[PDB]
RNA sequence: AAUAUAUAGGGUGCGGGAGGGAACGCGGGGAAGUGAAACAUCUCAGUACCCGUAGGAGGAGAAAACAAUUGUGAUUCCGCA
RNA sequence: GCCGCAGCGAAAGCGAGUCUGAAUAGGGCGACCCACACGCGCAUACGCGCGUGUGAAUAGUGGCGUGUUCUGGACCCGAA
RNA sequence: GGGAUGAGCUGUGGGUAGGGGUGAAAGGCCAAUCAAACUCCGUGAUAGCUGGUUCUCCCCGAAAUGCAUUUAGGUGCAGC
RNA sequence: AUGCCGUGGUGUAAAGCGUGGCAGUGAGACGGCGGGGGAUAAGCUCCGUACGUCGAAAGGGAAACAGCCCAGAUCGCCGGC
RNA sequence: UACUAAAAACACAGGUCCGUGCGAAGUCGCAAGACGAUGUAUACGGACUGACGCCUGCCCGGUGCUGGAAGGUUAAGAGG
RNA sequence: UUGCACUACGAGUAAAGAUGCUCGUUACGCGCGGCAGGACGAAAAGACCCCGGGACCUUCACUACAACUUGGUAUUGAUGU
RNA sequence: UCUGAUCGUAUUGGGCAUCUAACCUCGAACCCUGAAUCGGGUUUAGGGACAGUGCCUGGCGGGUAGUUUAACUGGGGCGGUUGCCUCCUAAAAUGUAACGGAGGCGCCCAAAGGUUCCCUCAACCUGGACGGCAAUCAGGUGGCGAGUGUAAAUGCACAAGGGAGCUUGACUGCGAGACUUACAAGUCAAGCAGGGACGAAAGUCGGGAUUAGUGAUCCGGCACCCCCGAGUGGAAGGGGUG
């Protein structure tokens, strides 16, 4: 820059810490559920990643964003508050 | 002559301010009534 | 070869989702007893990267 | 000799009939070369800022040349 | 032998070594210019060079290993990470 | 394997939201179509939210060119 | 012009080697080079400095200012 | 007096603004007007100026004569103002 | 001072000071080893002055060198 | 040595000292021997000065290292006070 | 019984002395050796747990080595200067250079901050013990010529100037919208909430009439929150807020 600080060194930096031991999940939606399952039934992570919602070998979670109207059985990890919530008002089930 | 001082709440101990006096003009640590934010009130604090 | 990112750079600036590069401000790391409340919130938070310096610091970060 | 200090870019920053939005700064000054009027603060360094918006109105008050801004 | 036990040394007879070779290996020693817009930490670089010693390759190699509540199962090299 | 597929937060975490905060306060970042009809609380009208069409607009990634750039001697020549 | 039996001159053979030698001392001499020889290698050393950079036409067309700078004949951002 | 900010009309193609790609420049010179330094000297020096020209502008005038006056070369013509 | 300086520069006999008791001090070497010297304080090395004559005054505050160890400060180790 | 060439002078102008530009003046073409006023003549990318880089030298500049030196501990034992 | 001083065993440490066997001797003799001032071995004469050497450690150390040693500047050097605040230059918006013309700052105040209430100064005239040009008093006149913590400028008499009562807002969580600006910075801010001060209320209060009194990032320290915790539970260490 010249001779001046430079922007890279005259800027703090960004606070915290990154944890080494954090575990991601791949999300998937209901509105992308509803869409992708019209007739209902059982949903697996293996239904999933073979529709091509999610990737694959990976920990699945699932949120809650969109209208859910099909009735489904869906089997993953770590689902939403409102996952659960619009899954059970359609009329299926939840499990871990 | 005038250095630093900070004021701990005399309940909870917190150190919640920092301020400067004049060491001889004050030479007795300070009480002043002010806001404590973990006891939610005021509180009396004082030098450390 | 492969391109190596900037170190500093990387420590101190990061994207948001939709692109944005956001950073801290400066002036907030000591002498804090001479310094308004007013001013020390102002200088707290995170502020989006000027104009003028978001093409350098993409080179940096990139 | 050689010193001096800078400019603070002082004078005011909107005239008369202009339409400002609340919070707009209208005289940067030193002491009150200009007094505040209705819906103008004065501030903590004499700014004189907008409280409403409306239109910035110059106009003499016994003496004193203020600022105001009508609804 | 000195000197006694003896040993150092000496005689004899059998084997072997030495030196060279373009690159590649392993072990050891180890710069500066240069970059840092100066420079000493740092870099360059364990690079250049030097020393010892190979083989058709060498080195490594058979868990006093990883992993983490499941498990894999000597080493080497390639691609990712 | 990589990139796209959800973000926010120092992080635990939560997630169309999240962080700060006492706050259902305000802000930061991130999501979220109406030129339109149907029913709906709705205005003279303009429409506010919900399900569909009246049919409403997205998008990424791999290859090959070109410009710039990075690491290499790096456009060429030149010291003490 | 100076010395010309002397601290003389000279032949043959030999020895001291580079941050080293040798020097009745001038930084002198060490193969026509010496305030650190020469050759090869690192090596295509580096140079904010000087020079050079090769066919054509069409359209547009500057700057020599501000801020900062171990900065002022360089560079970064703005202005154009 | 000028200049500056806002606003309503009228006019004007190659204005303006946002966002990206690629720049060059960051030694200026003289002339007009207003000033500082200088001796109210300099082809001196340092600023201001929706001032000009040169730089990067050929043609005509000023004997010659970057920077003054007139005037901005798309090519041709043995036409005119 | 080969190749622009021959001098008032260097050397010199003479002087003084400091070191060295002997594979000495000093120097070349990582070391062994070597020179010093086949020498032994009337000897060897270093420093300054520079035949000869007459002389060489005052200051030990500063910095060196030589000697000392009452007190202050101070490493590793010991202690825990 | 060499960009050229059928390479005058005066007073001017101009990167402010003109063979080459202006206005004048002078001068038949080409050789040979001489002189040294100019061609900012030739030769050497100015040694002076400044800026950048280097080299070597100095010291109560900085940081290191050899050498010299202190103590501890290993080599390293015995008996007395 | 600090038991200060003292007893006998331990144990080891510290000097001090002696010894010899490690180790040392360029003292001597002999042998390898036929030729040897090398070397090695044997014996003897001495020294001796010292010295020397290894590892650790302090000093000293231009003897050697790598380097640094600013810029501006009417050439360079010497002199002066370098950040911030105020004025003039500055051409009636803002901005504007020179080694142009003048000054200040690197603090102070626990009240010199907040709030409520009250007051008007300097100078001049007249009278009055010490007392005078000028101390305190009284009466006139006096609209700002005084004062403002501290430079200057812009302000302030409606007072921001003088006095008094009570107090700690010299708060915590925020902050629409602006000024200035290459960037980094810098500056103002109505209003919302908590919990307060003063006030009968209306309301004011996020330091000081305003503008100087200051220093980026890195790397560390301290207090608090309990965020991560390298197999698990801890801890170390890190993180966050001040
Ligand atoms: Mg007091
Ligand atoms: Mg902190
Ligand atoms: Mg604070
Ligand atoms: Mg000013
Ligand atoms: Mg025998
Ligand atoms: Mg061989
Ligand atoms: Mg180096
Ligand atoms: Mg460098
Ligand atoms: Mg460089
Ligand atoms: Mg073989
Ligand atoms: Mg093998
Ligand atoms: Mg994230
Ligand atoms: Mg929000
Ligand atoms: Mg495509
Ligand atoms: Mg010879
Ligand atoms: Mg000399
Ligand atoms: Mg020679
Ligand atoms: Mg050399
Ligand atoms: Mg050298
Ligand atoms: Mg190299
Ligand atoms: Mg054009
Ligand atoms: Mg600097
Ligand atoms: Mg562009
Ligand atoms: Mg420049
Ligand atoms: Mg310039
Ligand atoms: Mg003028
Ligand atoms: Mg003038
Ligand atoms: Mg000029
Ligand atoms: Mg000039
Ligand atoms: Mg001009
Ligand atoms: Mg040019
Ligand atoms: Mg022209
Ligand atoms: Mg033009
Ligand atoms: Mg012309
Ligand atoms: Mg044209
Ligand atoms: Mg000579
Ligand atoms: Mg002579
Ligand atoms: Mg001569
Ligand atoms: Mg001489
Ligand atoms: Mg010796
Ligand atoms: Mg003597
Ligand atoms: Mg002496
Ligand atoms: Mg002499
Ligand atoms: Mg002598
Ligand atoms: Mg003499
Ligand atoms: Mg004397
Ligand atoms: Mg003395
Ligand atoms: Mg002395
Ligand atoms: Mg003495
Ligand atoms: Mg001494
Ligand atoms: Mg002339
Ligand atoms: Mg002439
Ligand atoms: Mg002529
Ligand atoms: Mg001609
Ligand atoms: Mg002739
Ligand atoms: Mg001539
Ligand atoms: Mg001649
Ligand atoms: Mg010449
Ligand atoms: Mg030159
Ligand atoms: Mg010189
Ligand atoms: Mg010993
Ligand atoms: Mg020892
Ligand atoms: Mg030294
Ligand atoms: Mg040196
Ligand atoms: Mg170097
Ligand atoms: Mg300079
Ligand atoms: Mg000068
Ligand atoms: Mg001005
Ligand atoms: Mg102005
Ligand atoms: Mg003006
Ligand atoms: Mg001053
Ligand atoms: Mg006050
Ligand atoms: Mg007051
Ligand atoms: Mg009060
Ligand atoms: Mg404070
Ligand atoms: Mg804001
Ligand atoms: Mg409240
Ligand atoms: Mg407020
Ligand atoms: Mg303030
Ligand atoms: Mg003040
Ligand atoms: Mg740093
Ligand atoms: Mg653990
Ligand atoms: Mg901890
Ligand atoms: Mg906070
Ligand atoms: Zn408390």
């Amino acid at each position: 820059e010249g001779g001046q600080m430079p922007i890279h060194m005259r800027l703090p930096k960004l606070k915290g810490f990154r944890n080494r031991f954090r575990t991601e999940y791949e999300i998937v939606n209901v509105g992308d559920i509803n869409r992708l399952f019209p007739q209902g039934g059982a949903v697996g992570v293996d239904d999933l990643v073979a529709k091509g919602a999610v990737r694959k070998n990976a920990l699945v979670k699932v949120l809650g964003d969109g209208k859910l109207t099909a009735k489904v059985d869906v089997s993953a990890h770590k689902f939403s508050g409102s996952a659960r919530a619009k899954i059970t008002a359609a009329g299926g089930s939840a499990t871990e | 002559v005038r250095p630093k001082i900070t004021l701990a709440c005399e309940v909870c101990k917190h150190r919640n301010y920092i301020t400067k006096k004049n060491r001889r003009n004050d030479p007795d640590r300070l009480e002043l009534k002010k806001f404590c934010p973990n006891c939610g009130k005021h509180q009396a604090h004082r030098e450390t | 070869p492969k391109a190596k990112t900037h170190s500093g750079a990387s420590k101190r600036f990061r994207r948001t989702g939709t692109g944005k590069i956001v950073r801290q401000k400066a002036n907030r790391r000591h002498l804090l007893e001479h310094k308004p409340s007013t001013r020390t919130r102002r200088l707290d938070g995170r502020t989006v990267v000027a104009a003028n310096d978001t093409k350098r610091v993409t080179s940096l970060l990139n | 000799n050689g010193r001096d200090s800078a400019a603070q870019r002082l004078g005011v920053k909107r005239y008369g009939g202009q339409v400002v939005k609340a919070g707009e700064i209208l005289v940067r000054q030193r002491g009150t070369k200009f007094h505040p009027g209705v819906n103008v603060g004065r501030g903590g360094d004499d700014t004189l800022f907008a409280k409403t918006a409306g239109a910035v109105e110059f106009g003499i008050k016994r003496g004193r040349k203020t600022v105001s801004i009508v609804g």
